[PDB]
Formats: C-alpha cells, sequence, structure tokens
DNA sequence: AGCATCGTTAATCGATGTATATATCTGACACGTGCCTGGAGACTAGGGAGTAATCCCCTTGGCGGTTAAAACGCGGGGGACAGCGCGTACGTGCGTTTAAGCGGTGCTAGAGCTGTCTACGACCAATTGAGCGGCCTCGGCACCGGGATTCTGAT
DNA sequence: ATCAGAATCCCGGTGCCGAGGCCGCTCAATTGGTCGTAGACAGCTCTAGCACCGCTTAAACGCACGTACGCGCTGTCCCCCGCGTTTTAACCGCCAAGGGGATTACTCCCTAGTCTCCAGGCACGTGTCAGATATATACATCGATTAACGATGCT
C-alpha cells in the first residue's frame, strides 16, 4: 500500500532534525498513525474549500485556507 | 568503528545544518492521494499543493519530535518511546 | 546528459544520432543540451519513419537538422493546413502544399524499399484479425 | 489578468536597508504572505474595535490599538512612534 | 475470481484471444516456424508468460528494466537456428529498436499503435534481407470495443502522414511521374478506405494465414482431430460482486 | 631509605569527515520597455461623529461584629533519589535489491476568461404585532437537624 | 478476614429570593412596490494534470554483532501529610459620597460617490553574475593504543 511508503529511514532523518539522539522500535508505527491523522484533518478541509468552489482540481490555496483554518499559517506559497 | 551514538550527534548536526526535505515525493503524493480517496472521488491536485501538505506535514513531525524529546530527557531516557509522543499529544489537547 | 560535463569540453566534428523520432521536440532537454555539447561541424540523422501525424515540429527538425529555418520559429504553423469537396480541398491544401513540401525537401531525406532493392520480399506481408469477447467479461 | 504584489515594495525597502543585498523570489513570496498576514491580522482587531465600540469608521486611532494588541513590546512601540511620525507629517504639509 | 491464484484452466477461457491463441499454438508449434510479438508492459507480459509457461511453450523475454548484459546475451541467445522456442515476449517501445534479424517470421500486434511509427518500427523486425521464409502479420482485436476504434484512428493516421510520409516516399533521386502514380492508385487506396470506413472460428480460416502453400494446408489437418473433434463453453456472480468491488 | 614494579592516568598516531582555495558553468535575478488600468484631483451632499448638558446608579470607602480559614508547630511513614546489576534492544556497518528521480510520450479535463441576460437583493414608504422592561406571585432549592449507612484502620 | 469509629448519604422539616407568568408600549419585522446589477449559463481557449515506460543509481532492506542503556530491585533519608492549637483577615451587613457611565440635543465637516485625466506599476523580454558544483588540499575530531609518572611495597 502507501503509509508504509514512509520509510524508517524517512521517520528516522525527521527524528533527527528535531534533535532526537536515540529511538526506539515502536516510534514508527505511532508516527504513522500520527501523519495519517493530520493529514485527514488537513485533506478534508482542503477538499471542502475545493467543492465549495466548484472545483476538480485542489489547488496551493485551498491547502493555504485549510493550515491557516487549523491555526498553524504556512508562508512562501501564497496567502 | 565509531562509538554507538556520535554518527547520530553528526546526523542531528547535518540535517539541523540543511533545508532538505526529509521524505520522498511520489510515497508521500500516492499517501495524499489515497487518504483523499475517501472523501471525493476523482480529484486533481496540483503540484504545489502536495509540496504544501510536504511542508507542513514535516515541519509538524519535527515540532512533535521536538517536544517528545523534551519528555523523554524529562523522563531522564535518552530514548523517546509512543508514551511521550501520546503524552505531547495529550498536552498539547490534539486528543 | 550526464557525461555532457566531461563528453562536450572536447572538440568535435561529425556526429551520427539514429532514430530522429526520439528525438522528437526540441523542447526537450536532450535538443537544449545538445547546445550545451559546444560544436561538430559536420552532422547527420538517421530515422526508420518520420514525425508524428499532426507535425507541428517540422520546425524542431529541420531546425535541428539544418541552418535553414532556425532564424523564423513561428512561421510555418499556418502552412501546415494541407494535412489538417475532397477533390478542391485536397487541391489547394493538399496538391498546394505538398507539392511545395516536395519542391523545398527533394534533396534531404533519401527513402527506398525492400523490393527495389531485391524483390525477395515474400508477400505485402501484413494481415489483421478480428476476435470475440465473454458476456462475463463484456459487462465490464 | 494582472496580479499585483508587495515585492517592489520589500524590493525598495531591502535596497534601503541593506543596499547590496538582493532576495530570491522565494524569500520574496515568504514576504508577500507576511505583509498580507500582518495586513489581515491589523485590519481584523480595527473591524473588531470599531464594531465593540459601536462606530461605523475606521481611524488612526483603531489601528493604533490594534497595533499595541498585535505587536508585544517594543514592536508595538517602535510602532506606534513610526506610524503616528507618518500620519503626523502627511497632515503636517 | 479466484483466491488461490494457481495455474488455472480458466485462465485462458476468459477471454477470446487466449482461445484464438490456445487455437494457433498447435499449428504454431506444428508448422515449425516461429512467432514475434509485441505487448503492453507490466502485468500483460507477466500473464502471457503465465500461459505460455501453463501450456508449456518455452519463450525468451525482454522489457525496459532488464540489464544490458542479458540484453546482448538474450540477442545472442536468438541467434542458434537450434532454437527449441518459438514465440517469445519484446516490449513495443524498448525492444522495438532491440534487434536486428533476418531469421524472423512472424509478427503479432496487441498495443495497436497509440502511434503508428512505433507499430511500423518494430513491425519491420521480421522482414530483412535474406529472409528466407515468408512472413504474416497478426493484429488482434476484439469487436465491439473501444480498440478497435484505436485501429480506426490508426490508420486515419496513417492517411494523415499518407499525404506526408506516403508523399515522401516517392522522393529519392527527385523523379517526376512516380507521385501522381501513387496519387490516382494509393488514391484508390485512401478511397477503398473510405469504404473501409462506412466467422474465423473454423479450422480453415485460421489455416489460411500460416499456410502461405498447400502443402502446410495439408499438414495442419493432423491437429482438427483434437480441437475441433475432441473425442465446457466459454461461459454471473462475478458480475454482480465485480460490480460491487469496481464501483469504489 | 632506595629501588623496582604496577596501576592508571598521562600521551601520541591514524582515518574519517569537514573546512578552505580555485575553476567552471548556469539558471535565476536585476534592469529596461510598451501599455493600461487603477490612483490622484476636483467637486458635491449628508449623515455620522464630535461636543455640551443633565441624570442616576454603581463604584469606592468606612465601620463593626462573626467566625471559617490560614498560619504555626510536630510526629512519622512513605515516596524521591542514588546505586547496582542484568539482559536485550537499538546503533552500526556491509552486501543486495528496489523503487525514487529524471527524462520523455500521448491525451484531454478542467482551469480560466468572456459575453449576454435575468432573477434577485438593496432601498424606501406604510403598517403592526412580537418582544421587552417593569411588575407581581409562589415553590424549587439552600439550609439544618437527626438517623442510618459505609469505608478506613489497627486487632 | 473483623469491630471501632469517623465521614457521608438519606430523609424529614423550614424559610426565602429567584424563576415564571402578565401587561402596556414600543420599533423593528413584514409587505409592497421599484431599480440596478451580481452571477447563472453557455461558449471558447489551451495548460497543466493524468497515465505510462526507459534507464540509472542513491537509498532502503535484510542481517550479523556488539554494548549502552532501560528497567527492576534495594537501601536510605528527608519532607510533605494528617492533626491539634492559635490567630487573623475574609465576609456580611449596613451606611454614606460622589463621579463616571449613560443618554439626549445640536452642529459641522470628513468621507462616499462620481467624473476626469494620466503615470506607477505590471507582463515581457534582455543580459549577466552569485553561487552550486567539482577538483584539489589541508585541518578538526574521534578512536585507538601507548608509555610515562607516581605511589606503594619489599628488601
Amino acid at each position: 500500500d502507501n503509509i508504509q511508503g514512509i520509510t524508517k529511514p524517512a521517520i528516522r532523518r525527521l527524528a533527527r532534525r528535531g534533535g532526537v539522539k536515540r529511538i526506539s522500535g515502536l516510534i514508527y508505527e505511532e508516527t504513522r498513525g500520527v501523519l495519517k491523522v493530520f493529514l485527514e484533518n488537513v485533506i478534508r478541509d482542503a477538499v471542502t474549500y475545493t467543492e465549495h468552489a466548484k472545483r476538480k482540481t485542489v489547488t496551493a490555496m485551498d491547502v493555504v485556507y485549510a493550515l491557516k483554518r487549523q491555526g498553524r499559517t504556512l508562508y512562501g506559497f501564497g496567502g | 568503528r565509531y562509538r554507538p551514538g556520535t554518527v547520530a550527534l553528526r546526523e542531528i548536526r547535518r540535517y539541523q545544518k540543511s533545508t532538505e526535505l526529509l521524505i520522498r515525493k511520489l510515497p508521500f503524493q500516492r499517501l495524499v492521494r489515497e487518504i483523499a480517496q475517501d472523501f471525493k472521488t476523482d480529484l486533481r491536485f496540483q503540484s504545489s499543493a502536495v509540496m504544501a501538505l510536504q511542508e507542513a506535514s514535516e515541519a509538524y513531525l519535527v515540532a512533535l519530535f521536538e517536544d517528545t524529546n523534551l519528555c523523554a530527557i524529562h523522563a531522564k531516557r535518552v530514548t523517546i518511546m509512543p508514551k511521550d509522543i501520546q503524552l505531547a499529544r495529550r498536552i498539547r489537547g490534539e486528543r | 546528459i550526464k557525461e555532457r560535463a566531461l563528453l562536450s569540453k572536447v572538440k568535435w566534428v561529425h556526429m551520427i544520432i539514429d532514430e530522429g523520432h526520439r528525438m522528437k521536440n526540441a523542447q526537450s532537454k536532450l535538443s537544449l543540451t545538445l547546445n550545451t555539447h559546444y560544436h561538430a561541424d559536420y552532422r547527420l540523422i538517421l530515422t526508420g519513419t518520420p514525425l508524428q501525424n499532426n507535425l507541428p515540429e517540422l520546425w524542431a527538425l529541420l531546425n535541428f537538422v539544418l541552418p535553414k529555418i532556425f532564424n523564423s520559429v513561428k512561421s510555418f504553423d499556418e502552412w501546415f493546413n494541407t494535412p489538417f469537396d475532397k477533390i478542391e480541398l485536397s487541391e489547394e491544401e493538399t496538391l498546394l502544399v505538398i507539392r511545395r513540401l516536395h519542391k523545398v525537401l527533394r534533396p534531404f531525406l533519401l527513402r527506398r524499399l525492400k523490393k527495389d532493392v531485391e524483390k525477395e520480399l515474400p508477400d505485402k506481408v501484413e494481415k489483421v484479425v478480428k476476435c470475440k469477447m465473454s458476456a462475463l467479461q463484456q459487462i465490464m | 489578468t494582472r496580479k499585483e504584489s508587495y515585492a517592489i515594495y520589500v524590493y525598495k525597502v531591502l535596497k534601503q536597508v541593506h543596499p547590496d543585498t538582493g532576495i530570491s523570489s522565494k524569500a520574496m513570496s515568504i514576504m508577500n504572505s507576511f505583509v498580507n498576514d500582518v495586513f489581515e491580522r491589523i485590519a481584523g482587531e480595527a473591524s473588531r474595535l470599531a464594531h465593540y465600540n459601536k462606530r461605523s469608521t475606521i481611524t488612526s486611532r483603531e489601528i493604533q490599538t490594534a497595533v499595541r494588541l498585535l505587536l508585544p513590546g517594543e514592536l508595538a512601540k517602535h510602532a506606534v512612534s513610526e506610524g503616528t511620525k507618518a500620519v503626523t507629517k502627511y497632515t503636517s504639509a | 475470481i479466484n483466491p488461490t491464484r494457481e495455474t488455472n484452466d480458466d485462465i485462458w477461457r476468459v477471454a477470446g484471444k487466449f482461445e484464438l491463441l490456445d487455437r494457433i499454438l498447435p499449428k504454431l508449434k506444428a508448422t515449425g516456424h516461429r512467432v514475434l510479438i509485441f505487448f503492453q508492459m507490466t502485468q500483460i507480459m507477466d500473464i502471457m508468460e503465465d500461459f505460455l509457461r501453463y501450456i508449456n511453450i518455452k519463450y525468451l523475454r525482454l522489457d525496459g528494466h532488464t540489464k544490458s548484459d542479458e540484453r546482448s546475451e538474450l540477442l545472442r541467445l536468438f541467434n542458434a537456428p537450434d532454437s527449441e522456442y518459438l514465440c517469445f515476449i519484446l516490449s513495443t517501445r524498448a525492444g522495438g529498436l532491440g534487434l536486428n534479424l533476418q531469421t524472423a517470421d512472424t509478427v503479432i500486434i496487441f498495443d495497436t499503435d497509440w502511434n503508428p511509427h512505433q507499430d511500423l518500427q518494430a513491425q519491420d523486425r521480421a522482414h530483412r534481407i535474406g529472409q528466407k521464409n515468408e512472413v504474416r502479420i497478426l493484429r488482434l482485436i476484439t469487436t465491439n470495443s473501444v480498440e478497435e476504434v484505436i485501429l480506426e484512428r490508426a490508420y486515419k493516421k496513417l492517411d494523415i502522414d499518407g499525404k506526408v510520409i506516403q508523399a515522401g516516399k516517392f522522393d529519392n533521386k527527385s523523379t517526376s511521374e512516380e507521385q501522381e502514380a501513387l496519387l490516382r492508385s494509393l488514391l484508390d487506396a485512401e478511397e477503398e478506405r473510405r469504404k473501409k470506413r462506412e466467422e474465423e472460428l473454423k479450422d480453415s480460416e485460421i489455416n489460411e494465414i500460416l499456410a502461405r502453400n498447400d502443402e502446410e494446408m495439408a499438414v495442419l489437418t493432423r491437429m482438427d482431430e483434437d480441437r475441433s473433434k475432441k473425442e465446457k463453453s466459454r461461459l454471473r456472480e462475478e458480475s454482480e460482486s465485480a460490480a460491487v468491488y469496481n464501483g469504489r
């Protein structure tokens, strides 16, 4: 499938950036779950803004308005 | 051979030094499409939109691992555990 | 493309590129990176058949093949109207424009057949067939 | 279609602060989204202050109070100073 | 269809391409003449490997993702005339330019030329200088489908460049009269297919393609005492259930 | 008291990654240009905001009597914390696959803009009844007093 | 596993101040008409998004192995809890002064609106250099083993 396409080395690198030194073996499944949650939360909003405009394309502005909608503001992609 | 924990620190400095994106494009894009299938079928995504979800997702996970690291270090342990993650998400009010 | 950082430093004279249909568009990276290749005086292109039926890229072709038309890029798109009153339209469009194309393009392309060189070609050696479906599949 | 932006203005201010330093296009986009963000914040707070006090007109006072609400500390003090100086010079001449 | 996904009798009974394919194969191996076939990529070539392994007719395989080592090695494996394998799989895009063969004979194309230059490109890999055999080409198409419409558009395009490349055929030494010769005769061909714009299940019709002489017509009668004589039929729950799972 | 040996901290050397100096090569950045639509100037009406005057009610302040609550102390038991040891789980490196990345082809669906044209909402005059401030009941709930019940702790 | 006993639930009784219904009295909600205009709908263009394969190679995956650390266990000690006693400041009830919120009447001048005119800024090009990359060379740092110095013991 797909969510498994996020790789143990990937999450490992994301933890190396955050400052984590050593990682337990069970962090990976939980990280995939959290990522799936957050992605569902943002994508449902972006698809909502998309359906309201009566468009079949999900643009960058829809995602920006979904992130700003949930309280996390994003710059550089428009706004 | 290096003593265990040195390569990890060198990786910390390396990845904290650059701006590189840490998740490969195509798997993340297929994941976004799969998650979007459950809402409305036959949707079109612009490249900048997928890039936006990658920026927000990666930054969110980086912050989550920062706070999780704070929890693990507060427990007098250098190894983060799932209870540290779900603890941070419990204190932030996300659950 | 990867070794263009090396093999393009040295000077070249006569290059041989094969399957011009693979070349196709001039917007493709291969084309515009063959200008990164510096220069080779003599050139050539080998192909088993010319470009796509639509033929907007006759431009691209004769630009990479020849000094001729590289000055004016946007010219021939309306002069391509021959392909796209069959007697009169074939006459003006097909006969006029295509007679012009032959008049200009004679001393470049070279084509022959197998029957010309031999006649040992056994037949036209081309047929087709038809088939049926299955209802369990046909419902799809 | 002409889509306006703040790009040239951020460019001018950049040439005032650092005449020798240029800016990438992506950083210019970040600056644009920043100016639009802060603009919508101050305008929104001004709308709230105008609605709570029952007034239909946004003046420099509501924008001032909005700046004092949004910008912490020295950003608010120096911001109100620069803005008040700008309105001063504006209406004076 | 099946949970077990083992090699099954019904793998080749689901469509007609495998039925007529199982019809021609005994005559293929019978006549001793080989065949080239072109395919789409990924699962199509895999399933064809599963069929040719099912009835056990040995085959080479070639495609885009293979290395150059066994590319040239397989090319050399073809060149041995003692070959006991007749057919084999080759990719239209990857391998259409991939070989030069004087010794081949028969060609088959499933994809029906999304570009005609690819089908005529890989099409001439049979007939070659010094061909001691007689070539026959087959386009396998099913009725009541979009693919024969793709063939329609295909020779529509063959006319489109038929005013270009079939105009470019008489140009070599810059002749004079032959151009209008191909305009009147070829124009009778495009008019013939203006008529074209707007079965074979029995043994004889299929015998006609690969016969090429009465000698082959006679030696193929040995395959008529089983395929026809034979001392089930082609064809619900999979249709309703299929409609349920495919409704996503 | 001196010398020798042992213990352990005192010492240098190598291999890897990391910084520096020069060359080179390109794709994004800086600047000039034609044009056009939005910004500035000028003029007018009117309604919202400023401003004076008055009214009153809710804030502040004080005082005195009650008393629940906070401060202060004092035993002591249980939990914070350090130490120690075990076992196993994760870092680390290497050989082997494998899809990611880049390119290139073919198609076309829907983003994006325009041109009408019309139903629909802003706006004003007329009208009136739903909701609200002031004003009355009266009863559900706070408070209390007693008894029965339950949960905690030392035998 | 059990009674003594302190805290809590349960039940009956009592008094009260806020919930709930009524009644004028508006003034904003409803109706009836206009009038301009935002967007609904049809049409046209053409760009970027979709699928797929060819081909290379940096990354992922599986595995062998070592040892760093998580966790369980134990001992110690210290410090925060449970309770008694004593003090004090919260609380409540009342009374009084007054000033700042709330409203109304009057007026004026700042901005919405429209018309007119033009240049500040924008898409489109053009050239061109900051730095990203590559090669060469040297420094920082970790990991290893040494090999010296000091102390203790023996003669």
